């Protein structure tokens, strides 16, 4: 968690995104990264189980 | 028999989610058949989403699952809608047994190529609605390779 | 509900405690494991009703594999091993007699000289 | 139940969430062995109405024109592609399953299958090709595409290790090796291989 | 490989077992063996000059496997496993199998040897509900009791 790296991600959050799988209620989910590394949701699937 | 199906849409100028009403779906099962029901923007809802569009925003969708028990929803760009005269295409993927999986909302053509539009362009919903099933994997033939082999 | 399955292996020109040491005998593919004797029987157990294929590993030697067909009564019957025209039955003995074919060939020879 | 079993294969995006492919195969049992690779995915299972293992192969081709060959943004793919499946039977059973990598990609690709026994088999990709047509053709002459064949063997002189059997193999690694011809495996069980 | 030629000159393999749970070391001992048993399902027999594997047994890898109790008397080996329900007598000195045989349904306890007239027949094994007593030459059950 550097200064430049800080900087590079603050130029860059919204490029990235993460997907979780949760196998025990089968809902897949996912977020994109924000401005300052937070983040929220963006889209969301369900498998009946 | 046919199900109504809530379907709403968010755009906001920070990117929260205020999801409202905006239109329902009818799904006859019996026949596999989907139809959407909805109505034309106002005119500050036209405003933030020329504003939205501006600020290269989104535009999401949600349905629920049961016809508050859950959601699926989508997104798409919102510049990537407003340049496209409203044309825009909804996939709807369920279930083997029937229940829904998923929405899919695209837009044709993609992009962003920065065009002007203006007010009168943006009063009718070009919308197409789809409903998708899984398909089926093929099997590995033999009996043609057998006769063949013969 | 619980049946076994019977064998003997043979390896020709080969007594058998010079190979048993490092073998097992599979139904269907790890999902039952057994071990040879000193003289090279063996028996598996605990084997549902069904159809299962039975192999001898050994990393030295070659076995064919057996399908054998068991009944919900015990009766049991043994034939060949064929994925293409699954119908087709040929009859092979039983209890098992897996006699072995020679060591596997895990390498590829050359060209010997040509005109005498 | 052995009549109402099945398995089913999604093909979705990361990014946007879209459903690319659905399929559900029916008549199918695990464990089930998967490999997802630059254009293929290749996954076995157990069919039980016939009782063996099969492979299934799945190929993705776009048109014949480029969308966009400056990027490729998946905000802005609005096509679907084309899918091909085709379908093998595999006489064994499988411990473990991979693929060979390479600096450049320019090599030909192989699956390294482990099998129950100890075994290591290399299987070329090109005998799994969901295009290899039925019913020969000019066409299929000159592509030059084998005729489809619904067996694949297994051949002792394709073992990559002669008689240093792997025991209970669980895992299989490959590496570049900074050359363009060769590659470094690694198959751990309660075992150690390499070569 | 191939040709036959390149053994050895690039590959290597290494054998293992798992962590030990039971062991027997007293032997003739001009036979230098040394049997164990790990958790891993897996029975071997140790060289004790250099530490390298005579032979190896492997078993299935899930719970169906787990070995329950091991003897030893003179060059044989006794093992209970799968959950009180199998019992076999390895041989030491070649590594392959005296008999196997399958106990009736229950929960093991314990195993133990006994013997009259200063010479052990017989084999004793304990479960929740019965005891059974078997034959050690061939495992031919002698008799059960409730
Ligand atoms: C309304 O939406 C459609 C949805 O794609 C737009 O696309 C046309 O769709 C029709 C129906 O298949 C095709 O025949 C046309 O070729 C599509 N247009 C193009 C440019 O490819 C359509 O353009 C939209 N506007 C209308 C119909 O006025
Ligand atoms: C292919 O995609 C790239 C990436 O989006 C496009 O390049 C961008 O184009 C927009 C306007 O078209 C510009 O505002 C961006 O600055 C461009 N970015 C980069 C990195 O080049 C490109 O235009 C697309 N090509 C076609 C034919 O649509
Ligand atoms: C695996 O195969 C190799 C084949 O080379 C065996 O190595 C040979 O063993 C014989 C018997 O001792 C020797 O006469 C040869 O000289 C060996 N070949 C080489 C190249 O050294 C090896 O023994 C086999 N593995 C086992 C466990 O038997």
């Amino acid at each position: 968690a550097t200064r430049n790296v800080l900087r590079q991600l603050h130029e860059l959050a919204p490029s990235i995104f993460f997907y979780l799988v949760d196998a025990e209620q089968g809902r897949l989910c996912g977020y994109r990264l924000r401005k300052d590394l937070t983040t929220e949701l963006s889209w969301e699937l369900t498998i009946p189980p | 028999g046919t199900v109504g199906l809530l379907l709403e849409h968010s755009f906001e100028i920070d990117d929260s989610a205020n999801f409202r009403k905006r239109g329902s779906l009818l799904w006859n099962q019996q026949d596999g058949t989907l139809s959407l029901s909805q109505r034309q923007l106002s005119e500050e809802e036209r405003g933030r989403l020329r504003d939205v569009a501006a600020l290269n925003g989104l535009y999401r969708v949600r349905i629920p699952r049961r016809p508050a028990g859950g959601y699926v929803s989508s997104f798409v760009p919102a510049c990537s809608l407003v340049e496209s005269h409203l044309s825009d295409q909804l996939t709807l993927h369920v279930d083997v047994a029937g229940n829904v999986v998923g929405v899919s909302v695209v837009t044709h053509p993609g992009g962003c190529r920065g065009h002007e539009v203006e007010d009168v362009d943006l009063e009718l919903f070009n919308t197409s609605v789809q409903l998708q099933p899984p398909t089926t994997a093929p099997g590995p033939e033999t009996a043609a390779f057998i006769e063949r082999l013969e | 509900d619980r049946f076994k399955i019977e064998g003997r292996a043979v390896v020709p020109g080969v007594k058998p405690q010079d190979w048993i040491s490092a073998a097992r005998v599979l139904v269907d593919g790890e999902e039952h494991v057994g071990f040879l004797k000193t003289d090279g029987s063996f028996v598996v157990h605990d084997i549902p009703s069904g159809s299962y294929v039975v192999e001898v590993v050994s990393p030295a030697y070659r076995f064919d594999p057996v399908r054998v067909d068991i009944t919900s009564k015990g009766k049991m019957r043994a034939r060949y091993v064929n994925y293409i025209k699954t119908s087709e039955v040929v009859r092979l003995p039983y209890p098992l007699q897996m006699k072995s074919s020679g060591p596997p060939s895990y390498f590829i020879k050359r060209e010997s000289w040509g005109w005498t | 139940h052995h009549e109402r079993t099945f398995i089913g294969i999604f093909l979705i995006d990361g990014v946007t969430g879209r459903i690319i492919h659905s399929s559900v195969q029916k008549k199918a049992k695990g464990p089930v062995h998967i490999v997802h690779s630059e254009n293929w995915v290749v996954y076995q299972y157990w069919n039980t109405k016939a009782r063996r293992n099969e492979f299934t192969v799945l190929e993705l081709y776009e048109g014949t024109e480029q969308y966009n060959a400056t990027a490729f943004s998946s905000l802005d793919r609005p096509q679907l592609p084309q899918v091909l499946q085709q379908s093998y039977i595999f006489p064994s059973s499988i411990s473990a399953m991979e693929a060979t990598i390479t600096e450049r990609g320019i090599t030909s690709r192989h699956l390294l299958i482990g099998l129950p026994s100890g075994a290591i088999l290399s299987l070329p990709k090109a005998l799994l090709d969901p295009r290899r047509p039925e019913i020969p053709t000019e066409q299929s002459r000159e592509e030059n595409l084998i005729p489809y064949s619904p067996d694949v063997q297994i051949h002792a002189e394709r073992f990559i290790n002669y008689n240093q059997t792997v025991s209970r193999m669980r895992g299989i690694y490959t590496a570049p090796s900074g050359l363009e011809s060769t590659c470094l495996v690694v198959a751990y069980g309660l075992d150690i291989y390499q070569t | 490989a191939v040709y036959e030629d390149q053994v050895g000159k690039f590959d290597w393999r290494q054998q293992y077992v798992g962590k030990v749970k039971f062991a027997s070391l007293e032997f003739s001992p001009g036979s230098k063996k040394l049997v164990v048993a790990t958790e891993k399902n897996v029975i071997a027999a140790l060289n004790s000059r250099t530490g390298e594997i005579l032979w190896r047994h492997v078993d299935k890898g899930t719970a169906e496997g787990a070995v329950d109790a091991m003897l030893l008397h003179g060059q044989d080996v006794i093992t209970v496993s799968n959950g009180g329900r199998i019992m076999r007598s390895w041989e030491t000195n070649i590594g392959g199998l005296n008999w196997e045989i399958t106990l009736d349904s229950g929960s093991f306890q314990a195993l133990g040897l006994v013997g009259l007239q200063e010479s052990v027949r017989y084999i004793a094994v304990l479960k929740k509900t019965t005891l059974a007593l078997h034959h050690l030459s061939s495992g031919h059950l002698k008799w059960v009791e409730h």
